[PDB]
């Protein structure tokens, strides 16, 4: 034990000997590959999720790079780690989602698509022949008793509904950021939910932005559709935080 | 090593071991040529005996009226590959009243082929063909690979010592257009006698003959039948 | 019709703390008798019994099959199952047969292994359950049973009682049908102990 | 460890290589072919006088035409034979003629490759077969003799031999043999290389001979058919 | 993938097959098991290992299982194993009695269950189960039975036999013990307990420590019973006034 | 469904799993079969011996049908198998031709079968070998055996398992007209053959007989200890 | 060893079979595609490995739907199989939905089932990448690009194969927002000539294609005389 | 078949 | 295809070392008791709560099966949810059958019977959790463990997941047979205690009680009220 290693331990998804699964942790260290950060952040009001957007290119289509995507109308996410695989698992939930409103009636709820994610990560786990996919989600959508919502799922099955979260290269230092920040505020919730995102993203990479170099994705009680900001609206919040 | 008996496993030069493996089989098949002019496609092809007493393996194959074959490589491949082209012209000829085009039979050659160099426990072709054809578009000679690469050539020869037979067709090539049937294989019989150990002569014993054009069915000419063809390389 | 093919009648019937399953005996293919002694009621337990009336062949096959569902569940689980418990199983085995049923349609009589209530019910052919508080037919004299069960029971009878009025309902009900009857056989079961009568019954 | 269809650097399937191996296992057969017929000879290499020699069948009728003498892994024949036997009559069925040797020859072969373990079904071969097979027999294009190894290649042989000490006879048989040979000069020819080749000392309850012409049915030689022979030599 | 397939079902060089062999060592290590027969039944005693203090006791055995209405069953080794095997036998039992209306002779039920054991070990690329059993039972071909089997599909009948912990030990204890055809219940019950006297030498025997199952034979029909621990405390009682005996 | 490849080639042409599985049949117990003039015998070693045991319950000497039974040597788990295949195959023959199977025909089916395990997918090879014995509906006696490469012939006579190298050895010098000419005298020449590799001799050799239509008797330890000190009064002169 | 298998990531979280795949590309000669005003140009350097081989033999160019073209760099038979995915899934989409498929979600579609063979052990991933081009009023022109990870994305300049970069900074250079197809040719054709290592290997033949405006939202082969003139002005601009 |  | 070859097999010394590892995580994961009382169960977990940014009642460790069956875990979460799923599955198709709820032990063994399959079956490695279930059935309670062979042992008392040995000793020194349940309760968060790390909030412990009314997780008010002791 302590870093013990029996067999084809590090290559499949067995047990090693203090019962960890190397082929899972490897796939977490896979998202940090792409060397983004994405924040997420609820209030009473609205659902927001803010990441990075690096256009090192200037030949490509900027437009055709993001890694925000609609799920369902009322449903976003914020992919983080390995484009391909986030790609395809953007595309099961979207399927995952079609499929519950036609057997059931109504939309999936936020927590049960993270769920369902969650548990079709976990087969991967636990199963020899195929990899885990190394990338990280963030949903957000308003639910109509509970309010607005942030659920992130991630290569080991695991899943976890939040007041606010993080993924990615700076995932630690953006909890950490965070944490000092609910305990000020009375009812240990958010209020002011898009300042904070940029302003935590912007504090853990030392950038301060421009609309270009950010994408957010927005839910809200009143607008429960998912909404992209576009680049002026996004610098009317880079302005406003600007001067104070 | 570690990056040689699997076919899905790429090596870290970005190569497959296996492919190249399976095309090691075909450079040490015995020698054939495949030639072309305005109106006939010629295969031309060395024979190699086990023993003296042995008839002498079989290289040159009918697939339809249009098209026949020349193979280099394992056997029983060439005769999977073969049926598989059979099956193919049969059906075009069943759905639509008329010949497989070459280009389209080669097509899915490649097509086919392709299929086990992607998945695990399966292994290429060993093999590899010129393909002698008549169609619309005129004559052809093709050159398939297990690679499931292929090659639509104004010549070609494939086997041991085949660069010899390479080297003689390149330098008369720019002839080959304009040439009547007789000076054609004339021409492919030459390139394939650069391939032999200089004892070694071409003979009704060893060479076999593959002809389709403008007015010709795909013909073999073997034994008795290539003795006109030999007289007169003069 | 399929089911007059045979022939036979069973009911149950509840009394204080006892019921009384009951059955003709008769084995026929259509009016020809071939056997007077025909198994209709099966053992499911100390006091616990099925009856099956229908086509005799398959009144053997649900028997025979109920039995090795039945056999597995009390080794598997710690227990003599429960009436109402066997009864969701004789359901669910007919309703796997929803599109080509067998054809019986069972009764089942006995008293629940700790309590010792009574319990009777009977099912149609594809497993819809029915129970009762006073009585169940089943047969192609179920006209006819009805007639007599309607007309002669009554609540909270005694095990002589019970037994007197089951009696009279079957030899009477059998004796205006046809292709019921050659025998009437009759269990009561009580808490402490099974009695098995056969009838003096017409054997025309 | 590699799988079954894995290429060496040379360009050869390991398991074929490996399977032609076997083939120097088996016992001699040796086949040769003339204008009045073909004949088909084998050491059967009896291990025991307790086994009984009848009991080794090493040439077998494919049908009326054809004969088969085999040398390998003997228990692998079986399934190739059977095979060819069932084709001659399904060839019979349908078109109401004999099939030809060649096409025999080729049926079977095209069984050779046919191993794997992750394409077909639930159990299918896990290897190629080890073992070499001379049809001998009599069609229209005449008396015919083909030769099979494991990589599924045949081919046509005036004369052959195959097994442990076909190196050898095959030396010899380039000798002996002329186009225009009788079959009785043959037949005498075989076993005077059989003679040579064996460990034991031939005679006539240790080989099997049977021949095919063009007059007469596939026929295995008797004891007392063998001892006639065996006096020349 | 080739790489990764441990080969559970091919020979060593010597003729082993090392998974089976791997698996008795499982066994083993398991709680001792014992079967005797005698002219008027046949029993099984074998060592708990559910001893635990803070256990509920929920259930009427912890390695001993009813088969069919004249057959039981104990095990030894995998308990998972040993619960997927026993599940089997019944379904096997019960398939025999749809068929023929009669229960499964004894003999029967063993070889099919051993068939199933013996393929594990043939194809499939799987582990074998790594459960022994004892099984005991009546039928009238035979009368009362006692069988063995083991992970290699391999079965026998005996007159007694034992299987995991110190088994070796105990058979030779019972070799010298047992009289052929001269046993009762009563002295088969007796010598079971003398024998797991000796082979739980860690340490000193008591009731809560094993269970005891008997079979016979009342009205025509089988009874299969497990000792209450009333019972088997009364038995060691019986043995230990015994050792007292065997000097003066 | 497992499908790897366990029996294949290795360099210069062996077939591993075939020779493994050859390898259990030589640490089996031995068997031994004769032929006879009308009648034909199989014995068979200990294996194990033991009080406890019941005889009956272990038996190698197997019958497939009426006119046909075995005796093996190996993995006895494989030979289970291997015998209710034939026992399978000997009903469906009678089915399908009217006639018992022919020592032959269920002998060349066993061995088609083993034949199969070293050329198939996800299996490996049958760790047994088998003496196959019977009559013909002509009336003649047959001793077969199978391996488990799928390798098969007749014998006059035959050992397989442990000391089968010395007790064929000893057959071969001894199997004559002479010593078959009674039912009593090959019978006692199959114990003489066990006799030489047996343990503690014998107590335990299994033995049974077939004669020409009258079906399978095993002999009971009484019946055979009458032919052990037969033999051993014999051999003293 | 933590390369072998697509289904196995390395301690850093690599797949290094995807890497290894990736390399076949980059050692694979150059293709480029310009996306412009009113269309899209592909060009491709191909490698003349004998004089034998008949002048359009192995075509990197294909046609996947009458309205897309297909450009492609690696190994060849994975890229053609990939072609031939492409044009399935493109006449599926009409089939279903009766209409042409739209540029991005073929891409999307090819790229998921290139993504399919990067994550398992039963199969390789292709050793391909490849670019989409095509054109419409409704869409106006559209150019994206696949790798063998199966990532997307959509590009005004691209290039793959082994002079990728050297390719990008000559695209750079141009404001192919405001400039035509038919001069676009040109710049494509100029820019392959200058990549191209004449010293290392000899002889290629330049492949080019477009879908535009001026093709009514064809893909189509450039003409013979105007690839000649591409050629004769990217020849003289080298000098 | 019983109805409702 | 997918791998049709077992993951576990028997080492040379007879263990099954897949599982024993698996066992390994079950160890190292978060402590979990249950307690039978004389009229109901408890079962109790500590969530390895960090952050004050979780949404402590977005997920939850204590689940119900039936109305009568409840479930809690050590190891690893996301297989815990396989076998939730699975538990749910089972006790509705026998509810279909047998018309009755699934007895405790049935359950139990039938969610037991697939864990054994998960240490055999080709492919695929055991499951990295135990389980405690609890369920009231025929007028009495059940508390029942199952391990990742696909072993089940019924307790009276347990602990389960770091520094269970310890938790085993606690209970084996503080439970009588004749505890009442709101006894049993407050002895379940002490064990708990005794292993914590941290201070214990109503929001980084979760509870389930099973009784003649069924089975259900206390809500967090709850919780607080009996925590006001400790
Ligand atoms: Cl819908
Ligand atoms: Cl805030
Ligand atoms: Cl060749
Ligand atoms: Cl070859
Ligand atoms: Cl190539
Ligand atoms: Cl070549
Ligand atoms: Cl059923
Ligand atoms: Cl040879
Ligand atoms: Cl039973
Ligand atoms: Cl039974
Ligand atoms: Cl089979
Ligand atoms: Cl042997
Ligand atoms: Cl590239
Ligand atoms: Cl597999
Ligand atoms: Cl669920
Ligand atoms: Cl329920
Ligand atoms: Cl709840
Ligand atoms: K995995
Ligand atoms: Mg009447
Ligand atoms: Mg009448």
């Amino acid at each position: 034990s302590r870093g013990s290693s029996a067999g084809f331990d590090r290559h499949i998804t067995i047990f090693s000997p203090e019962g960890r699964l190397y082929q899972v942790e490897y796939a977490f260290k896979a998202i940090n590959q792409g060397g983004l950060t994405s924040v997420a952040v609820r209030g009473k009001d609205c659902a927001v999720i803010v990441t990075q957007k690096k256009v090192p290119d200037k030949l490509l289509d900027s437009s055709t790079v993001t890694h925000l995507f609609k799920i369902t109308e009322n449903i976003g996410c914020v992919m983080t780690g390995m484009t391909a695989d986030s790609r395809s698992q953007v595309q099961r939930a979207r399927y995952e989602a079609a499929n519950w409103k036609y057997k059931y009636g109504y939309e999936i709820p936020v927590d049960m698509l993270c769920k369902r994610i969650a548990d079709i990560s976990q087969v991967y786990t636990q199963n020899a022949e195929m990899r885990p996919l190394g990338c990280c989600m963030i949903l957000i959508g308003i639910d109509e008793e509970q309010g607005p919502q942030v659920y992130k799922c991630d290569p080991a099955g695991y899943y976890c509904g939040f007041k606010a979260t993080a993924a990615g290269v700076k995932q630690t230092e953006s909890t950490s950021f965070l944490e000092k920040k609910v305990k000020k505020k009375f009812d240990w919730t958010f209020e002011q939910t898009v300042e904070t995102a940029i302003t935590c993203l912007s504090t853990v990479l030392s950038i301060d932005f421009k609309p270009s170099e950010i994408e957010v994705g927005v839910v809200t009680v009143e607008n429960p559709k998912f909404r992209i900001l576009t680049e002026a609206e996004i610098d009317a919040h880079l302005v406003a935080l600007a001067e104070r | 090593n570690q990056y040689d008996n699997d076919v899905t496993v790429w090596s870290p030069q970005g190569r497959i071991h296996q492919i190249e493996y399976a095309m090691e089989a075909v450079k040490q098949g015995s020698a054939t040529v495949g030639l072309k002019s305005k109106t006939h496609a010629v295969l031309v092809a060395l024979k190699r005996a086990q023993s003296e007493l042995a008839a002498h393996q079989k290289k040159i194959l009918h697939v339809d009226n249009h098209i026949g074959i020349s193979i280099a490589g394992l056997t029983a491949d060439a005769r999977l590959l073969c049926n598989f082209m059979r099956q193919e012209c049969l059906d075009s000829r069943f759905v639509f009243d008329r010949p497989l085009p070459v280009s389209r039979l080669v097509s899915l050659i490649g097509s086919k082929t392709q299929i086990p160099t992607q998945r695990y426990g399966r292994r290429p072709y060993g093999v590899g063909l010129l393909i002698a054809g008549y169609d619309d578009m005129g004559p052809h000679i093709f050159q398939t690979c297990p690679s499931a690469n292929y090659f639509d050539c104004r010549a070609m020869s494939i086997g041991a010592r085949s660069q010899s037979a390479r080297t003689y067709l390149e330098r008369h090539m720019s002839e080959f257009m304009e040439c009547n049937l007789n000076e054609l294989v004339k021409h492919g019989l030459r390139a394939l006698r650069e391939t032999l150990p200089a004892e070694q002569d071409l003979t009704t014993k060893n060479v076999s003959i593959g002809i389709v054009g403008k007015d010709l069915e795909f013909t073999i000419y073997d034994d008795d039948d290539v003795s006109p063809f030999l007289e007169g390389l003069e | 019709s399929i089911m007059s093919y045979n022939g036979g009648a069973v009911m149950a019937m509840k009394g204080k703390n006892c019921v009384a399953i009951a059955a003709d005996r008769r084995f026929g293919i259509q009016a020809q008798m071939v056997t007077t002694d025909f198994q209709k009621i099966f053992p499911m337990g100390d006091r616990l019994y099925i009856g099956l009336a229908g086509l005799a062949t398959d009144v053997q096959t649900v028997a025979q099959r109920l039995k090795f569902r039945l056999n597995l569940y009390e080794l598997k689980e710690g227990r003599q199952i429960k009436p109402y418990t066997l009864m969701s199983m004789v359901a669910n085995l007919l309703y796997e047969k929803r599109f080509g049923p067998y054809y019986t349609e069972p009764v089942i009589a006995g008293l629940d292994p700790k309590t010792f209530k009574p319990f009777i019910c009977s099912l149609d052919l594809i497993g819809c359950p029915m129970v009762t508080d006073d009585f169940v037919v089943s047969g192609t004299c179920a006209e006819q049973m009805y007639g007599m069960c309607e007309s002669l029971w009554e609540p909270n009878m005694d095990p002589d009682h019970l037994f007197e009025t089951i009696s009279q309902a079957m030899l009477n009900a059998v004796d205006r049908d046809a292709v019921s009857g050659m025998g009437v056989i009759v269990h009561i079961i009580e808490k402490d102990k099974i009695t098995t009568r056969t009838l003096k019954a017409r054997m025309d | 460890d590699r799988g079954v269809n894995t290429f060496s650097p040379e360009g050869r399937l390991f398991q074929v290589e490996y399977a032609i191996e076997a083939i120097k296992l088996g016992s001699t057969a040796i086949g040769i072919q003339t204008s009045e017929g073909v004949c088909l000879a084998v050491e059967k290499r009896i291990t025991s006088p307790l086994m009984e020699p009848s009991s080794i069948e090493k040439i077998v009728e494919i049908d009326a035409h054809i004969g088969c003498a085999m040398s390998g892994l003997i228990a692998d024949a079986k399934t190739l034979i059977d095979k060819a036997r069932v084709e001659t009559q399904n060839h019979w069925f349908t078109y109401n003629e004999t099939m030809t040797v060649e096409s025999v020859t080729q049926a079977v072969s095209n069984l050779a490759l046919q191993f794997g373990e992750e394409d077909a079904d639930p159990g299918a071969m896990s290897r190629p077969f080890g073992v070499a097979l001379l049809f001998g027999g009599v069609d229209e294009k005449g008396p015919q003799l083909f030769h099979m190894d494991p990589s599924g290649t045949f081919v046509q042989c005036d004369a052959r031999a195959i097994g442990s000490a076909s190196e050898g006879a095959q030396s010899s048989l380039q000798e002996v043999y002329h186009k225009s040979m009788t079959l009785k000069e043959a037949i005498k020819s075989s076993l005077i290389i059989l003679k040579q080749v064996m460990e034991e000392k031939l005679n006539a309850t240790n080989i099997e001979l049977a021949t095919v012409q063009p007059g007469q049915n596939f026929h295995m030689f008797t004891k007392e058919e063998l001892e006639e022979v065996i006096k020349d030599i | 993938s080739r790489r990764y397939d441990s080969r559970t079902t091919i020979f060593s060089p010597e003729g082993r097959l090392y998974q089976v062999e791997y698996a008795m060592e499982a066994i083993g290590h398991a709680g001792t098991c014992l079967g005797i027969l005698a002219n008027d039944g046949v029993l099984l005693a074998a060592e708990r290992r559910n001893i635990h203090k803070l256990l509920d006791e929920v259930f009427f055995s912890e390695k001993i299982y009813k088969l069919n209405e004249d057959m039981a069953c104990s095990v030894a080794g995998i308990t998972s194993d040993a619960n997927v095997l026993t599940n089997e036998l019944r379904l096997i039992a019960q398939r025999y009695l749809l068929q023929y209306q009669e229960p499964i002779p004894c003999e029967q039920l063993v070889t099919a269950l051993c068939d199933i054991k013996q393929a594990y070990t043939q194809f499939g690329g799987k582990r074998p189960f790594g459960v022994s059993l004892l099984y005991i039972g009546w039928d009238k071909h035979y009368g009362f039975q006692l069988y063995q089997s083991d992970p290699s599909g391999n079965y026998g009948g005996w007159k007694a036999t034992c299987i995991g912990n110190n088994s070796a030990a105990a058979v030779s204890m019972l070799k010298q013990d047992y009289k052929e055809g001269e046993m009762t219940l009563k002295s088969a019950l007796a010598l079971a307990i003398k024998v797991l006297n000796k082979t739980m030498d860690v340490s000193k025997l008591s009731a809560e420590k094993v269970e005891i199952a008997t079979l016979t034979r009342e009205n025509g029909k089988t009874v299969i019973r497990v000792l209450k621990q009333k019972e088997v405390e009364q038995l060691i009682k019986k043995h230990e006034e015994e050792e007292a005996k065997a000097e003066r | 469904s497992y499908d790897r490849a366990i029996t294949v080639f290795s360099p210069d042409g062996h077939l591993f799993q075939v020779e493994y599985a050859q390898e259990a049949v030589k640490k089996g117990s031995t068997a031994v079969g004769v032929r006879g003039r009308d009648i034909v015998v199989l014995g068979v070693e200990k294996k194990s011996v033991a009080k406890l045991q019941d005889e009956r319950t272990v038996r190698k000497i197997c019958a497939l049908d009426d006119n046909v039974c075995m005796a093996f040597a190996g993995l006895t788990a494989d030979a289970r198998i291997v015998i209710n295949r034939a026992r399978v195959e000997c009903q469906s023959h009678r089915l399908t031709v009217e006639d018992p199977v022919t020592v032959e025909y269920i002998t060349r089916y066993i061995a088609s079968l083993k034949q199969r395990y070293t050329q198939s997918n996800g299996r490996r090879p049958f760790g047994i070998s088998a003496l196959i014995v019977g009559f013909d509906f002509d009336g003649t006696p047959r001793l077969y055996q199978t391996d488990p490469s799928g390798t098969y012939h007749a014998w006059k006579a035959n050992a397989i398992g442990r000391g089968a190298k010395s007790v064929r050895e000893f057959l071969e010098k001894n199997y004559t007209d002479e010593a078959i000419e009674t039912d009593d005298l090959t019978i006692k020449l199959v114990i003489k053959a066990l006799l030489e590799v047996v343990q503690s001799g014998g107590k335990n050799i299994e033995l049974a007989v077939m004669r020409r239509d009258q079906s399978l008797k095993i002999l009971n330890p009484e019946e055979i200890e009458k032919y052990v000190a037969e033999i051993e009064k014999e051999k003293e002169e | 060893g933590y390369d072998l298998s697509a289904s196995t990531f390395s301690p850093d979280g690599r797949v290094f079979q995807v890497e290894y795949a990736m390399k076949a590309v980059e050692n694979s000669s150059t293709a480029i595609g310009i996306r412009c005003k009113d269309g899209v140009v592909f060009g491709v350097e191909k490698l003349v490995l004998s004089k034998l081989y008949e002048e359009g033999s192995n075509k990197r160019l294909f046609n996947v739907d009458r309205h897309v073209g297909m450009a492609v760099a690696g190994l060849l038979a994975d890229a053609r199989s990939l072609a031939d995915i492409a044009r399935e899934e493109a006449s599926n989409f009409r089939s279903n939905f009766g209409y042409n498929i739209p540029l991005k979600h073929l891409a999307d579609r090819v790229a998921m089932y290139v993504h399919a063979y990067t994550l398992y052990s039963a199969v390789r991933p292709f050793g391909c990448s490849f670019m989409l081009g095509s054109y419409s009023v409704n869409d106006g022109a559209q150019l994206y690009m696949i790798d063998p990870s199966g990532v997307s994305y959509g590009y005004w300049g691209c290039a793959i194969g082994k002079a990728r970069q050297a390719a990008k900074t000559e695209i750079e250079k141009l404001q192919m927002k405001e400039m035509t197809c038919r001069d676009i040719v040109k710049e494509v054709a100029k820019i392959i000539y200058i990549v191209h290592d004449e010293v290392k290997d000899k002889a290629f033949e330049l492949e080019l294609s477009w879908v535009g405006e001026l093709t009514n939202g064809r893909h189509e082969i450039v003409p013979k005389d105007i690839r000649e003139e591409a050629e004769k002005y990217a020849k003289e601009s080298l000098k | 078949i019983i109805t409702x | 295809r997918g791998y049709s070859f077992s993951l576990t097999t028997f080492s040379p010394s007879g263990k099954l070392v897949q599982i024993e590892y698996a066992l390994a995580a079950v160890a190292g994961g978060a402590p979990s008791v249950g307690i039978k009382a004389a009229n109901g169960v408890v079962l109790a977990t500590e969530k390895k709560q960090k952050s004050i940014l979780y949404d402590e009642r977005s997920v939850h460790k204590v689940e119900p099966i039936t109305k009568h069956i409840g479930l809690v875990y050590s190891g690893m979460g996301p297989d815990y949810r396989v076998l939730v799923h699975r538990a749910r599955k089972l006790a509705q198709q026998y509810y279909l059958v047998y018309q009755e709820p699934i007895p405790t032990a049935q359950l139990v063994q039938r969610v037991a019977s697939v864990m054994q399959e998960y240490t055999q079956s080709g492919g695929v490695r055991p499951f990295g959790v135990s389980l405690l279930i609890c369920g009231w059935n025929e007028g009495r309670p059940y508390l029942f463990q199952s391990d990742p062979s696909g072993a089940y042992f019924a307790w009276k008392a347990t602990a389960m997941g770091k520094n269970y040995v310890n938790g085993k000793t606690f209970l084996e020194k503080r439970y009588n047979e004749d505890l009442e349940l709101e006894d049993a309760i407050h002895t379940a968060i002490l064990t708990l205690k005794e292993s914590f790390e941290g201070q214990m909030t109503e929001d980084n412990i979760e509870v389930g009680i099973c009784n003649e009314a069924g089975f259900r997780r206390l809500t967090p008010t709850e919780v607080k009220d009996y925590l006001a002791a400790i």
